[PDB]
């Protein structure tokens, strides 16, 4: 098991998903195409802003 | 390929390649039927000569 971690924007957390692209899904951090296992996004509004 | 997801995909063309595939073995389950009637053919022939 292999846990990742990061912090985007709010519009880009649709981005993480396979088989996307932008400038943030292939200059930064890009998923296979055969991912395995699963994102769990939430809003941290409170904190990082 | 060029307009849908990469991990969609996998299910659309494998749709395809099975029809393809199913409908080959249409075209030789028939040729067997005739390859063994031409063998009837081939044998009261065989006994004319």
């Amino acid at each position: 098991v292999y846990a990742d971690s990061f912090v985007i924007r709010g519009d880009e957390v649709r981005q993480i998903a396979p088989g996307q692209t932008g400038n943030i899904a292939d200059y930064n951090y890009k998923l296979p195409d055969d991912f395995t296992g699963c994102v769990i996004a939430w809003n941290s509004n409170k904190l990082d802003s | 390929f060029s307009r849908l997801d990469k991990v969609e995909a996998e299910v659309q063309i494998d749709r395809l390649i099975t029809g393809r595939l199913q409908s080959l073995q249409t075209y030789v389950t028939q040729q067997l039927i005739r390859a063994a009637e031409i063998r009837a053919s081939a044998n009261l022939a065989a006994t004319k000569m």
